[PDB]
RNA sequence: UGGGAGAGGUA
């Protein structure tokens, strides 16, 4: 959720975690 | 005994001793044998910890790890090499390991790869014969910790919320090693969750996330009152059991009998009354159900809709809905206002979690936040928390304080946790939360237990095999697989960084003390509360800090610092043992219908909270029973009164509570806690003088703490001495101890004028004679501060108490001048300094005797190969060891250019860096040693060192060898003499040609040859012997990346005492010597002796330690029998005199239990004895056990002293008297490390802070005394504003003024000119970096 | 040179 972290490499893996996986 | 029969302490102890004094070093060397040891399956240790991870599958389980066996290689240097060469004492850890390949391709491919070889997994530092670690040459002791025992403690606050002023239960569970878990209260009576200490869920959190509907939470969390409605008016089955006090209602009713009114409240007769009848159904009105909640869920059955779910307030539509829905038998949840709180129906209302999906997500989302919560994440994580053995242990100490505090049977079990578990708790707090129950007692001695080295050890190298594990397993999920061994995958950095990092720099890895052998083993007895996972010093309050009722017989209370760590550090009792789990005990008799019988129980902390225990202090006779009936007891935490048949236990010993260095204080029954707490703390700061001195009072704990230290030289194996020495013993072992494969021969090296870690002096004199005959167990060599076998600490002094002309005023000592004289208090401060030759990268340095633009005068205490010689007397600001530098080239003039092609000296400018002893140090030089590298030449002055060093190690080992072969023709004459029967034959021939005699083939001659043979692999083993330790003295040493050699060289000093040096008694009476008065000066008596020491008077009745004044007058007694003694001894009277009357000396207490008697002693022994007696009796005082004053003066009255203790003292200078008798006597006094050579420090200018600009800190490099914020305070409120300016420009950080200042004090005019200091520019920049403009505004 | 930790101690 947006908000509750303050830990860039936490909010790094929940951006980068949407971006679906090619195949 | 034998060097007991040399000199025997008088004893006044009136009590029999029924268990000695243990090893004083059992703790350390018993958690150390646990770490190190293979056991099999009572997992300790290596064991434990390799089987804690092995075996290890892949990613995938195509191939695993296994582990067969683990053992320790012989370590490659004795403890004295290590300690001279500057390396760790450890050894090689080699484990035999098992690689086996899963065929994937099969089903089930189990064989397809056997590797089994020698893996070598890091080194483990070992522990030494005394309880100590030598880490990179210096000694060190890893202190025990008392932390917080695992499992679960039922602790409360005082009224945290004050609103209310309520109490707030709270439980929390401590696992071993894991998340910890605490459920609580609020002032709303709501149970919570923490884990981690993170925020504060509703503890039904937890239970859902337990897959536990709301249904079966009510099932376990309450009990069900059933009401049953029958033609709409409501019936209920009560149990009689749920009514205490509370007013009816209604008026209750039976099938035909009116029991309790409305209005009326029911009363336990009441109860009785409707036990009596046992009615079952009893009709109840509308309004009493408004206000119950409803425990189960419910739903109309002819539709299919939910009509009342579990945990609601129901209401009258409600009610009727469920009389006309068919559901006409409800079951509600009993509740109350007293006992059965509605807590858990509050917790599942304020609970927005509704199953086990959004409970995990709502765990998940505490726990890790501000991430995406999914379904097997938050499930994976909350199994990891607490349900998975490899993240989460209690170690079964905590699943024994689990089950015990649950009022569970079953001792060992799961080292998870469990729902039962967590409900049990949830359980327990709510029990407590009623109040049946009580809350734990947090400091007790059974909730913290002692987590010693071995342990620690343990958890270091598995914390070291988890980080290699990880990575092995990486590596064999994706390498190959025929060529994998497992010695290129297992790497020994992690293993050997984190255990060297543990025993080298933990919080509880300490620098050893090492003052006297007192010092060293109250190190290593003692008990840390701090460290990891501990306490910390800043945040600890004073429950901590008190001495609890379970220290009784476990942890000291008269021995601890006294400053900001003083409830923190304690000290192991005398009897303390451990459990298995790690719970101190101590030892008890047990009495049986009175009797007090010899059997011992080492009772726990807890276990001894139900007992009645006896005072030690309580009468026995006839081995019986007690003298009187109204005896004392101690009983679950207080103390009273109790009669004589009541009683369980007694203590073992009077001595069973204090510490070891808090039973060497005679008398200290008669000292105020306070002063007996820093006499047993300044004894451990004496420094050992020239000439070691028996106290003559002392306790008989001096033999136990001298021989326990293993600061002497026991005998291993008794007999007769065959050759003393300064520096050997050789012992020859009776027949009866030898070894049939052996020659009989010991050698003890005494390991002389070695340093200490505080400078001190450490040597053995040898107190045995030519001849002598010893057995097993009797003091050979005594050490640094012990006589004879009994610690010595310092000397015994004539001390006189009066006021002498202000010169003792407060806490001060006057001291003659023959003490001076005599060097009683001369302590020898042995010091290393090194010289490192570096290779700096402009060319490498040298140590050579060409040393440029010096005088040849400090060239002379060099040699000529640049080293001292040994035996130099140098001093301040000479050489030691030249060793130049290359300056650097940089230039090219026609001069320079000159001299290198004159010379060759290719870096002719030079800058001379030669390590030069430092200012006010003096002494003698006694020991240099140099280490080389590989590869570099040495020089001369090592090659001189080399063959010394050869010398010496090839004599030893020559005797070696002589005294081998000694013992091997001493077997080959045996069986000789066994075969046939040669004996004039075979000893008219020499021994060395034992060989070539020989007779008719046969067995005997078949054993000559082979004991032929064998002496010749006997020589062959001696000369590989020889070889190596030729090659071990001539290998390069492994010294640091980029030094070339390392010159190490020792002084030795002796520090006479001197006005300002600090002094103590015992007894916590500490003093500085102000003066050193001649001895025509000092006070006498009418035989002319004058006092050695003058004491104040005035300082005993405020301190209130009397046992000052009675080891003065037990010491003017022994004296007296001393010079009794003495006397007969110089008049040579006879034996029988003397016999007679040592003899009447030794038989004089009231009662004592010792019983000593010269008849059986021989004339010799009494000559011997009375030589050692003639400088003084000594004498033992246990600790509350003591000599009476009616005994003293009995002694007195024996040495034909005055019995009141007081003699009449003349004046030393006017010759004049006295008014009153003064009481003299002969105290012991110790010299305290605080010597006014290291704290006198001046300093006018010298080098300055680089970034600040002010004056360095410290006598070491030679800093200024900071002029603080008080003294600040001080100066402003004097209104010395020139002084105070003075202080913060020119002596200080400002640059141009203190130049100026120095140069205008130098040219007469005292003036300064001040500006601002560098500090306040240092600061402006600071804050300027910060991004804000500050400015000096001009005006 | 000279900085920072940790440990112990003195008043």
């Amino acid at each position: 959720e947006i908000g509750r972290t303050t830990d860039p490499v936490r909010m790094y893996m929940r951006e980068m975690g949407t971006v679906e996986l090619l195949t | 005994s034998y060097t007991e029969k040399k000199r025997i302490r008088k004893d006044f102890g009136k009590r029999p001793q029924v268990l000695d004094v243990p090893y004083l070093l059992s703790i350390q060397l018993d958690s150390f044998q646990k770490f190190i040891e293979q056991d099999p399956e009572g997992q300790y240790g290596l064991e434990a910890a390799f089987r804690s991870v092995f075996p290890i599958q892949s990613y995938s389980g195509n191939s695993e790890l296994q582990y067969v066996s683990y053992r320790l290689g012989e370590p490659v240097f004795d403890v004295q090499e290590c300690q001279i060469r500057g390396v760790t004492y450890s050894a090689p850890l080699r484990v035999k390991l098992r690689l086996v390949i899963y065929e994937r391709e099969a089903p089930e491919g189990t064989v397809k790869d056997i590797k089994e070889q020698e893996v070598y997994m890091g080194e483990i530092p070992l522990m030494t014969d005394n309880g100590t670690f030598v880490i990179n040459g210096t000694e060190r002791v890893i202190v025990s910790q008392l932390h917080r025992s695992p499992g679960v403690f039922f602790d409360s606050d005082k009224g945290k919320t004050h609103s209310s002023g309520k109490v707030l239960y709270n439980a929390r569970i401590i696992p071993y090693r894991g998340s910890w878990l605490d459920f609580e209260f609020d002032p709303k009576d709501n149970l919570f969750v923490r884990i981690d200490r993170r925020r504060k869920l509703p503890a039904t959190i937890i239970l859902r996330a337990l897959n536990y509907t709301t249904e079966q939470i009510l099932d376990l969390f309450f009990e069900k009152v059933i009401f049953e409605i029958r033609d709409n008016k409501l019936q209920m089955e009560l149990v009689p059991e749920r009514l205490r006090g509370e007013t009816a209602s209604f008026d209750i009713e039976a099938n035909g009998k009116v029991y309790v009114e409305k209005g009326r409240r029911i009363t336990a007769r009441h109860i009785r009354q409707l036990e009596k009848d046992d009615v079952k159904l009893i009709e109840v009105p509308v309004e009493y159900i408004a206000g119950k909640v409803v425990a189960k869920d419910y739903i109309d059955e002819s539709t299919g809709e939910l009509i009342c779910a579990a945990n609601m307030e129901l209401s009258l539509d409600l009610l009727a809905k469920l009389s006309q829905s068919g559901h006409k038998r409800i079951e509600t949840l009993f509740t109350n206002d007293l006992d059965h709180g509605p807590y858990i129906s509050e917790t599942l209302r304020v609970d927005p979690t509704n199953d086990r999906l959004s409970a995990l997500v709502e765990i998940y989302r505490m726990m890790r936040p501000g991430e995406p919560p999914t379904r097997e994440a938050a499930e994976s994580l909350f199994e990891n928390l607490f349900f998975s053995e490899d993240r989460y242990d209690l170690s079964a100490v905590g699943r024994m304080k689990f089950n015990r505090s649950l009022l569970r049977e079953e001792i060992e079990g799961s080292g998870i946790l469990s729902k039962d578990d967590i409900i049990d708790v949830m359980k327990k707090l709510i029990d407590i939360r009623n109040g049946k129950g009580e809350v734990d007692d947090i400091d007790h001695l059974g909730n913290r237990r002692i987590r010693s080295v071995g342990e620690m050890a343990e958890n270091q190298f598995r914390v070291g095999l988890v980080r290699v594990e990880r990575a092995v397993k990486e590596r064999l999920s994706l390498g190959d697989l025929d060529t994998l061994m497992p010695q290129d995958m297992i790497n020994a950095k992690p293993i050997s960084a984190a255990v060297k990092e543990f025993f080298g720099s933990s919080q509880l890895s300490q620098f050893m003390d090492q003052n006297n052998p007192l010092s060293e083993i109250t190190h290593k007895r003692r008990i840390s509360a701090l460290g990891p996972g501990g306490l910390t010093r800043e945040r600890a309050g004073f429950e901590v800090r008190d001495v609890h009722p379970t220290h009784y017989g476990r942890v000291c209370p008269i021995e601890t610092p006294e400053g900001p760590n003083i409830g923190l550090i304690n000290s192991l009792s005398v009897y303390a043992q451990t459990n298995e789990y790690g719970f101190l005990e101590t030892p008890y008799r047990k009495v049986t219908d009175g009797v007090v019988t010899d059997e011992i129980h080492y009772l726990s902390a807890i276990e001894e909270g139900n007992y009645v225990i006896a005072q030690a202090n309580s009468n026995l006779d006839e081995e019986g029973h007690f003298v009187e009936d109204l005896v004392t007891c101690r009983s679950k935490g207080e103390s009273s009164l109790f009669s004589r048949d009541q009683v369980d236990y007694m203590d073992v010993s009077t001595q069973q509570v204090v510490s070891v260095g808090a039973s060497l204080i005679p008398f200290l029954e008669h000292d105020d806690a306070n002063r007996a707490l820093m006499g047993a703390n300044m004894q451990r700061q004496a420094v050992p003088t020239l000439r070691a001195d028996k106290p003559l009072v002392g306790t008989g704990m001096e033999r136990a703490v001298a021989v326990d230290s293993g600061v002497t030289a026991v005998a291993k194996r008794g007999g007769v001495v065959q050759y003393v020495d300064a520096s050997r013993i050789v012992i020859k072992v009776n027949e009866d101890e030898m070894y049939p494969g052996e020659a009989g021969i010991d050698i003890y090296n005494l390991t002389k004028y070695t340093r200490s870690n505080q400078n001190t002096c450490i040597n053995q004199m040898p107190c045995v004679s030519l001849g002598e005959p010893v057995e097993r167990g009797d003091v050979l060599a005594d050490g640094p501060s012990t006589d004879l076998g009994e610690l010595a600490l310092g000397q015994n002094m004539r001390v006189a108490f009066m006021p002498w002309n202000g010169y003792n005023f407060e806490d001060s000592i006057l001291v003659s001048e023959r003490v001076v004289q005599e060097d009683r208090f001369t302590t020898i401060h042995i010091q290393e300094l090194a010289c490192v030759s570096r290779d700096t990268k402009l060319g490498p340095e040298e140590i050579t005797a060409d040393i440029p633009n010096v005088g040849e005068a400090a060239l002379s205490k060099l040699d000529e190969s640049g080293i001292v010689y040994i035996g130099a007397e140098v001093t301040g600001g000479d050489i030691l060891v030249g060793k130049v530098t290359p300056k650097g080239e940089t230039q090219l003039t026609p001069e320079e250019k000159l001299l290198r092609a004159i010379f060759g000296e290719k870096a002719s400018d030079v800058k001379d860096s030669s390590l030069r002893v430092p200012n006010g140090v003096s002494g003698t030089v006694i020991d240099v040693q140099v280490f080389t590298r590989d590869g570099v030449e040495k020089d001369k002055r090592a090659l001189e060192i080399e063959e010394m060093q050869l010398k010496q190690a090839k004599k030893d080992l020559s005797e070696e060898l002589q005294i081998l072969e000694a013992g091997l023709f001493s077997r080959i004459r045996a069986v000789l003499v066994a075969g046939g029967v040669e004996a004039e034959k075979l000893d008219k021939l020499p021994r060395d040609r034992w060989l070539e005699l020989g007779l008719t083939d046969e067995e005997k001659q078949n054993q000559l040859e082979q004991l032929a043979e064998q002496y010749d692999e006997l020589k062959h083993e001696f000369e590989k012997k020889l070889e190596a330790k030729r090659r071990k003295i001539t290998q390069g040493d492994d010294l640091a990346p980029g030094v070339l050699k390392i010159v190490k060289v020792y002084l030795a000093v002796k520090r006479r005492i001197q006005p300002g040096d600090k002094m103590a008694g015992r007894h916590g009476n500490k003093g500085v010597i102000s003066k050193i008065n001649p001895i025509e000066d000092m006070p006498y008596d009418e035989n002319g002796t004058p006092v050695d020491i003058v004491l104040n008077p005035l300082g005993v009745p405020s301190r209130m330690n009397i046992g000052q004044i009675l080891e003065t007058h037990l010491g003017m007694a022994a004296k007296g029998i001393g010079d009794k003694i003495n006397a007969m001894l110089k008049q040579q009277q006879e034996v029988a005199k003397l016999r007679e009357f040592i003899q009447r000396a030794y038989d004089l207490g009231a009662d004592v239990r010792q019983k000593v008697d010269l008849s059986t002693f021989s004339d010799e022994e009494v000559m011997r004895l009375a030589e050692n007696l003639r400088k003084g009796m000594p004498i033992a005082t246990p600790v509350f056990d003591g000599a009476k004053e009616a005994e003293i003066k009995e002694l007195l009255k024996l040495g034909d002293l005055p019995t009141s203790g007081q003699i009449r003292l003349y004046d030393g200078r006017t010759g004049e008297q006295f008014e009153r008798p003064v009481t003299v006597g002969y105290m012991y006094m110790l010299k305290l490390n605080h010597l006014v050579d290291d704290k006198m420090h001046a300093r006018s200018t010298g080098s300055y802070s680089l970034v600040t600009q002010q004056p360095l800190g410290g006598k070491a490099q030679f800093g200024g005394q900071r002029f603080g914020e008080m003294e600040v305070w001080a100066l402003e409120a004097y209104g010395a504003a020139y002084t105070l300016q003075e202080m913060l420009t020119v002596k200080s950080d400002d640059v141009n003024g203190r130049t100026k200042m120095y140069k205008n004090i130098v040219d007469g005019n005292h003036q300064m000119e001040p500006g601002m200091p560098e500090s306040f520019n240092v600061l402006l920049k600071e804050i300027r970096s910060l991004g804000i403009n500050i400015e000096l505004e001009d005006e």
